[PDB]
């Protein structure tokens, strides 16, 4: 019983960590649309000297 | 597609579908104009129209016009002379059955029979 409970004792810790990370996850996936605006941005670039 | 390719210089991934329409096609207007059919039901013009066809998508000196055409295979059978003519014209070709299909492998694509002449 007290090798079952322990582990009890561990999923309570690992959950609390798991919001703060799981913010975290939010946090980049903003930036990473600003990423992908400087793709097309080059894209778009490139194109206009492959037509000239 | 050739008015990318060349002048306003950019690839095109063209697409037709069926292509057998366009041979199927030429076969009805060849006996009437007083072309007598050859390879037995089907215009004596299938090389050079073929030929023609093909030539124009091509890579050149700009734009790369790589084609996806759908090819009828009539009767499953594909040792019949109008679908074999058509196998050298083409580069990249895959077969596709009625069993395959059926079996819920998905696509009907063959294993052995898809081949390349661009596969090094």
């Amino acid at each position: 019983r007290i090798d079952s409970v322990s582990q009890l004792q561990n999923v309570a810790e690992t959950t609390k960590v798991l919001f703060d990370v799981s913010k975290e996850t939010v946090e980049l996936e903003s930036e990473a649309f600003e990423l992908k605006q400087k793709v097309e941005l080059a894209h778009e670039a490139k194109a206009v000297l492959d037509s000239w | 597609a050739e008015y990318f390719r060349d002048e306003e210089g950019q690839d095109v991934l063209l697409f037709i579908d069926n292509i057998f329409r366009f041979t199927q096609a030429g076969s009805e207007v060849s006996a009437l104009l007083g072309r007598i059919p050859s390879a037995v039901g089907y215009q004596p013009t299938l090389a050079t129209d073929m030929g023609l066809l093909q030539e124009r998508i091509t890579t050149t000196k700009k734009g790369s016009v790589t084609s996806v055409q759908a090819v009828y295979v009539p009767a499953d059978d594909l040792t019949d002379p109008a679908p074999a003519t058509t196998f050298a014209h083409l580069d990249a070709t895959t077969v596709l059955s009625r069993g395959i299909s059926e079996l819920g492998i998905y696509p009907a694509v063959d294993p052995l029979d898809s081949k390349s002449r661009l596969l090094d």
